C-alpha cells in the first residue's frame, strides 16, 4: 500500500505524458513527507530529492517555480553545510525572485546566531522585491523582534 | 557527525559528471 503508492509514482515518472514533470516529483515528495512525517530510512527522501534535482537540473523554466525551490530547500536541510546550497541557488539564480528563498536562507544564519548575515539576506530579498514582498517584510520585522528579545 | 548527511559540493560535482 505504501509499497503500491511508491511503485505508482515510479511508473508515473517513466510514463508521464504531460509537459510539467515537476508535478510528478512534487506529488511524490509531498506524499513521502505526508507518509513519513518524522523521516526514516524507509522514506527514501534524501535519494528522492537527489533524483528529482538530477532529472530537472538546468530547467530554467522552473527557476522561479516554488516547487522547484522546495526540492532544493528540502535537499539543503540534509546537507552537512546548508549554506553551500543557498549560495548555489543564489549563483545560479534559482528562487531569487521568491521571498521563501530569502526567508529560509536568513533562517539558517539566524539558527547559527549569525544575526548580521541573516539581516543582510533579508535586506537583499527586500531590495530585489522578492515575492510576496509583504510576507518577506513581515518576516523581516519578526526576525528583528526575535533578536531584540534575545538581547534584553 | 558528517556520517549520513549529504555532501553538497560532491552532489554538484556528481551532477556535472553525467
Amino acid at each position: 500500500t505504501g509499497s503500491q503508492q511508491k511503485r505508482a509514482f515510479e511508473y508515473e515518472i517513466r510514463f508521464y505524458t504531460g509537459n510539467d514533470p515537476l508535478d510528478v516529483w512534487d506529488r511524490y515528495i509531498s506524499w513521502t513527507e505526508q507518509n513519513y512525517p518524522q523521516g526514516g530510512k524507509e522514506s527514501n527522501m534524501s535519494t528522492l530529492l537527489e533524483r528529482a534535482v538530477e532529472a530537472l537540473q538546468g530547467e530554467k523554466r522552473y527557476y522561479s517555480d516554488p516547487r522547484f525551490l522546495n526540492l532544493w530547500l528540502k535537499l539543503g536541510r540534509l546537507c552537512n553545510e546548508p549554506l553551500d546550497m543557498y549560495s548555489y541557488l543564489h549563483n545560479q539564480g534559482i528562487g531569487v525572485s521568491l521571498a521563501q528563498f530569502y526567508i529560509s536562507w536568513a533562517e539558517e544564519y539566524e539558527a547559527r546566531e549569525n544575526f548580521r548575515k541573516a539581516d543582510a539576506i533579508f535586506q537583499e530579498g527586500i531590495q530585489q522585491k522578492a515575492e510576496p514582498l509583504e510576507r518577506l517584510q513581515s518576516q523581516h520585522r519578526q526576525f528583528q523582534a526575535r533578536v531584540s528579545r534575545q538581547t534584553l | 557527525s558528517s556520517e549520513n548527511k549529504i555532501d553538497f559540493n560532491d552532489f554538484i560535482k556528481r551532477l556535472k559528471t553525467g
